[PDB]
RNA sequence: CGAGUGGCUUGCUACCUCGAUGUCGGUUCCCUCCAUCCUGCCCGUGCAGAAGCGGGCAAGGGUGAGGUUGUUCGCCUAUUAAAGGAGGUCGUGAGCUAGGUUUAGACCGUCGUGAGACAGGUCGGCUGCUAUCUACUGGGUGUGUAGGUGUCUGACAAGAACGACCGUAUAGUACGAGAGGAACUACGGUUGGUGGCCACUGGUGUACCGGUUGUUCGAGAGAGCACGUGCCGGGUAGCCACGCCACACGGGGUAAGAGCUGAACGCAUCUAAGCUCGAAACCCACUUGGAAAAGAGACACCGCCGAGGUCCCGCGUACAAGACGCGGUCGAUAGACUCGGGGUGUGCGCGUCGAGGUAACGAGACGUUAAGCCCACGAGCACUAACAGACCAA
RNA sequence: GGUCUUAAGGUAGCGUAGUACCUUGCCGCAUCAGUAGCGGCUUGCAUGAAUGGAUUAACCAGAGCUUCACUGUCCCAACGUUGGGCCCGGUGAACUGUACAUUCCAGUGCGGAGUCUGGAGACACCCAGGGGGAAGCAAAGACCCUAUGGA
RNA sequence: GCGAAAGCCAAGGCCUGUCGGGAGCAACCAACGUUAGGGAAUUCGGCAAGUUAGUCCCGUACCUUCGGAAGAAGGGAUGCC
RNA sequence: CGUGGAAGUCUGUUAGAGUUGGUGUCCUACAAUACCCUCUCGUGAUCUAUGUGUAGGGGUGAAAGGCCCAUCGAGUCCGGCA
């Protein structure tokens, strides 16, 4: 699978799936993922992230 | 009860408020006692996923206030854990009311669903929309 | 009438006190069921990482899909069994009658012991015999020791001497057996006694926590709500009541924590290889990089990386035998992050 | 109606203590009793089944969470296999609490001429001490057994190391007209307890990186201070639980009980002799400790002018002192450097853009730049430091 | 009862009260459950009018109760920070001490024993700890009674 | 900045709120920071802690002795150039 | 609508005064009444310095039997007194 955040290749047996309030769903790679989508960045304009670059 | 087939850390304890997720004129259920279970000495009895619960009516339509029926909590804040070793979890903590033979109260059920609620509760799972 | 409640923590790891050997002791041995062979085997804890395997069990509705299993990689290179004891049956017990030895020492085995330079293994074999047929030989067991020289991440060279017993068939051919390993040099593998998806039990003395109090020691409640103000924290209720008179070792109080000795039971073996298949990128923290004779060990096994483990066949199995499980992944993922 | 046991209730007495043995309830932590609430095994039934009712053995384990009340008790709710009782100075204040009782202030009611009283109610109202001995939990130093290293043995010791529940198949079957509705066994899980561990999830992380408010060093760059991080965001290692792994079966002997053979007593009789079975209880099994077990142990090798050990040195798988473990050039033990693996999130400077502004100036945007900065981990690497050298010893 | 004591015989109000013994009074509100709190009823053991009754906006480190919000108060504890604590140099008290003293289980004794009896256990010394016992230390009991005491 | 407020900094004063050295520095204690999910279940009692917060705009109930209640409540705004 | 600027008026660790809770710290103390946080009053029946008056069965007391030099339901010293 890949992050639905920052776009890396999630190691298997690792990781966390939110499940959003419509049905949505969204695999995070990390915790520093969660936490930078919950302050409400989007992926795209972070540098360091797979889906910029 | 079957297994479930996930690990699950409760969420839930007695006294907690938590959303009722269907049509039956229920809005917010309080957590009384759960199925089963039986504790240990100073310990709040825990709820979480799966978990067959003695609820109270806390907020909704006159006729359904202040009652005390069961209910199964089908969606939790905390993570749970599936074989393959993710992590899931939900936007809130829910629970659906049902009756004596296990079947919802209501018609329509609002929201997401856990599969391992579903592989439980069969007739709960073929009144769910989305099923995560 | 005031709840009821089971003690904070258990009784039967007593006394809570350091432990005398690192090296871990077996008190009990497997049963003679099958052929001839040592009953354990040895090795050196490297950290931790997962795996994801194929479920085994016929029962698990589960079975045949794909399953992430915890493991803890453990450098198992081939070890020496330099002797054979033999042991009597006296009135009193069990005791040593005499030892047969080689002439193949390790090169790095002085730094543990005085080497035999002048032995008579044929007259020590004879006595051993005369035992076995007076009908008074009560067990066999191998002297061996570990080559913590194989593993570079392990800063000994000591090697770590230890009793492991030899069951089997008849106590004739298992004699012969015996003598057959030490003769040639000693040499034998974690194959040789175990094979992948067999149950082990896990011996070693844990990881060292020095003093600790009666809360993280045995597990007691902290001091809540207004109790936890007053001057008092972390401290037991009382030490007893008025009578009797005297404070009972019942009662959890303060000292030792971590360093004894803990056997686990039933730890299935994963996988036994050789190679670089089971490391971790950037190196095991704390520890080095595998690239050797390994074993994975599903779950957790007592002590800190760089101590020495012990292994043997499980003496109190629950399951049956599923063998060699299937590897879909393993994971060489760094531990830092 | 009669005979008792207990010492939990109450009462009686006035033996002990008035140069003081702190007091109700609660809490916390430990041991126990059985008159057993549940769990195991049994007998009876007004025992079809299911569910009960009554009785026997049995104290291994369990017996929980909450609403009023200071309450003990109790009433009440929902769970539960069940939510048993009692002893330990009504266990437990040189442990805690101060709500109650139990001073000095005050009010109400009742009584009193009054001061004032109340075995009534009510608001407020203080809790000292550096442990000598002993006791236990852990840690050392000596002596004994009488040179050293390594490996063991097992007298004894501790354990609950496991207890309990739900579900599935059995089976909609046995049974019963029907309603209803089991079990043996085999499986999957949950719960409480227990021991250990950190790959994974989570917490911390005043290591670290970044954003940023006030002020000070003229601005810039870069810094200090704002409590022992100014605040906010992220967070490695480690330590952790809310995370993960592990914790039988079976033997042996019994209890209540079911029986066999069997006599006294030609029969009968489970008992008198003998025997077959049979509890979660007992013993073993399993884990932990354990040569100071005074019968003070065993084996093997090394050694008595030399085996080994200590000091020293570099360090931790160890650690409050002490102890323990590893390495010491025949070396990767620690540091430096370089990689790897990680944290943050795009450096200073310069270029272009930039709402405007005559210009001066200009918050900011992009590029250079996965940049800059940083790392408690790994690898490589003898470059620096593990040098020099002393001592004890049959 | 349909007067009598001793003059009158409780009127407005308020009322289970900071007054109500019975008492967790009854009904209701609220909660899963409310000896609480509030409302109503109220025969008030033994309310009540300047011994002031009642009512009340505002005020309050006054007493009780409820809701929203918040949170380590709790479930259930973890990690960290600073000063101690520990080791070293220097400084350097006090409380306490009939004697002896390694105790433990039972017993006995002025009935609540480290010291008596019977057994069991116990090699000596030292370090750290939390305080079970010395009916621990500190105070010629504040309570109770007593004295031909005091104020 | 509203300020004789906080915080920072001069002038001036001081390192004498006068014992030091060492251990990643253990238990335990005093002060304190952060804790997932739950959210008063704790307790006699939310004790302790926390939450809110400055300023402007809109808006503000019962009751009232017409003063008050009231910053009721509630909603929005907030920097730099 | 403005002006005006009243108040035993409000907020306020302004100075200053006080002292609710923590039943925190301390309790052979830093201290024979201390330390910290929290809290109250802060234009008035306000707070404060100095000077001065009231004396022991007497003062003083917005009253607690409070206070009158660590001494108060009758101060302290010496004497009566052995
Ligand atoms: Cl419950
Ligand atoms: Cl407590
Ligand atoms: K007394
Ligand atoms: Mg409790
Ligand atoms: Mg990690
Ligand atoms: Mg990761
Ligand atoms: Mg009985
Ligand atoms: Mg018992
Ligand atoms: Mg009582
Ligand atoms: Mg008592
Ligand atoms: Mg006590
Ligand atoms: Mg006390
Ligand atoms: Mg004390
Ligand atoms: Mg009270
Ligand atoms: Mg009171
Ligand atoms: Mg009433
Ligand atoms: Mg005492
Ligand atoms: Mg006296
Ligand atoms: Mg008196
Ligand atoms: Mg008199
Ligand atoms: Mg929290
Ligand atoms: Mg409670
Ligand atoms: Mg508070
Ligand atoms: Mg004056
Ligand atoms: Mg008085
Ligand atoms: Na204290
Ligand atoms: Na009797
Ligand atoms: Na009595
Ligand atoms: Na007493
Ligand atoms: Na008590
Ligand atoms: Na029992
Ligand atoms: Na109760
Ligand atoms: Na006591
Ligand atoms: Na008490
Ligand atoms: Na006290
Ligand atoms: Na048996
Ligand atoms: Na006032
Ligand atoms: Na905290
Ligand atoms: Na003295
Ligand atoms: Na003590
Ligand atoms: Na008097
Ligand atoms: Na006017
Ligand atoms: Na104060
Ligand atoms: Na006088
Ligand atoms: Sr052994
Ligand atoms: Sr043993
Ligand atoms: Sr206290
Ligand atoms: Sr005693
Ligand atoms: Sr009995
Ligand atoms: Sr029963
Ligand atoms: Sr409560
Ligand atoms: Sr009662
Ligand atoms: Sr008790
Ligand atoms: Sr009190
Ligand atoms: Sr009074
Ligand atoms: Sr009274
Ligand atoms: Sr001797
Ligand atoms: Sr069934
Ligand atoms: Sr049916
Ligand atoms: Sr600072
Ligand atoms: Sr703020
Ligand atoms: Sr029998
Ligand atoms: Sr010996
Ligand atoms: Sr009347
Ligand atoms: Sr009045
Ligand atoms: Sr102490
Ligand atoms: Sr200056
Ligand atoms: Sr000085
Ligand atoms: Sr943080
Ligand atoms: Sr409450
Ligand atoms: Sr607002
Ligand atoms: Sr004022
Ligand atoms: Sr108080
Ligand atoms: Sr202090
Ligand atoms: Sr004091
Ligand atoms: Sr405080
Ligand atoms: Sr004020
Ligand atoms: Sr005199």
């Amino acid at each position: 699978r890949e992050c639905d955040y920052c776009g890396t290749d999630i190691e298997p047996g690792t990781g966390t799936m939110f499940v959003h309030k419509d049905g949505a769903t969204t695999h995070f790679c990390s915790s520093k993922c969660e936490n930078n989508a919950d302050l409400g960045r989007e992926a795209r304009n972070l540098e360091w992230t797979d889906t910029a670059r | 009860m079957e297994a479930l087939g996930a690990d699950v850390t409760q969420g839930l304890e007695k006294g907690s408020l938590i959303t009722c997720a269907d049509n039956t004129g229920a809005r917010e259920l309080k957590v009384i006692s759960v199925h089963g279970y039986s504790g240990t000495k100073n310990r709040h009895p825990k709820a979480g996923l799966g978990d067959k619960i003695t609820v109270s009516v806390t907020k909704g339509t006159p006729e359904m206030r202040r009652q005390v029926l069961e209910a199964v909590v089908v969606r939790q804040r905390k993570p749970i854990r599936r074989p393959d070793g993710t992590r899931v979890k939900f936007e809130d903590n829910a629970a659906v009311i049902v009756d004596e033979n296990e079947d919802p109260r209501g018609t329509e059920l609002k929201g997401p669903i856990a599969r391992e609620v579903a592989q439980r509760f069969g007739s709960v799972a073929s009144a769910a929309t989305m099923i995560v | 009438p005031q709840p009821s409640r089971p003690r904070k923590g258990s009784l039967g790891f007593g006394p809570r006190k350091r432990s005398t050997s690192e090296t871990p002791r077996f008190n009990s041995w497997p049963s003679d069921d099958g052929q001839p062979g040592v009953q354990g085997f040895a090795g050196y804890k490297a950290g931790m990482t997962h795996v994801v395997l194929v479920n085994d069990e016929p029962n698990s509705p589960r079975e045949g899909m794909e399953e992430t299993v915890p493991v803890t990689v453990i450098e198992t290179p081939p070890m020496r069994a330099v002797a054979l004891r033999a042991y009597e049956d006296t009135p009193y017990g069990q005791r040593p009658l005499t030892e047969v030895w080689t002439d193949e020492f390790h090169s790095e085995l002085d730094r543990t012991l005085d080497v035999p330079e002048d032995h008579d293994p044929d007259a020590a074999e004879e006595q051993i015999r005369d035992a076995h047929e007076a009908g008074d030989l009560g067990d066999l067991r191998l002297i061996t020791h570990t080559v913590p020289d194989a593993v570079p991440s392990v800063p000994k060279k000591k090697p770590d001497v230890m009793e492991t017993r030899v069951g089997g068939g008849s106590v004739s051919d298992r004699l012969d057996h015996a003598l057959d390993i030490v003769e040639d040099g000693g040499e034998h593998a974690m194959n040789d006694i175990f094979r992948a998806g067999e149950y082990a039990d896990v011996a070693g003395v844990t990881k060292g926590k020095g003093t600790q109090g009666p809360v993280k020691r045995w597990g007691v409640q902290k001091r809540k709500g207004k109790h936890a103000r007053q001057g008092w924290r972390r401290r037991i209720g009382n030490l007893g009541p008025w009578n009797p008179s005297r404070v009972r070792s019942t009662v959890p109080q303060q000292g030792q924590t971590g360093y004894h000795q803990r056997t686990e039971l039933n730890k299935r073996l994963i996988d036994i290889g050789e190679g670089d298949e089971p490391t971790v990128d950037g190196g095991f923290v704390n520890y080095g990089e595998v690239d050797g004779p390994y074993t994975l060990v599903k779950g957790s096994v007592p002590g800190p990386d760089k101590r020495l483990v012990r292994f043997r066949p499980a003496v109190r199995p629950n399951d049956q035998p599923r063998l060699d499980p299937e590897v879909r992944y393993v994971s060489n993922e760094s531990n830092q992050g």
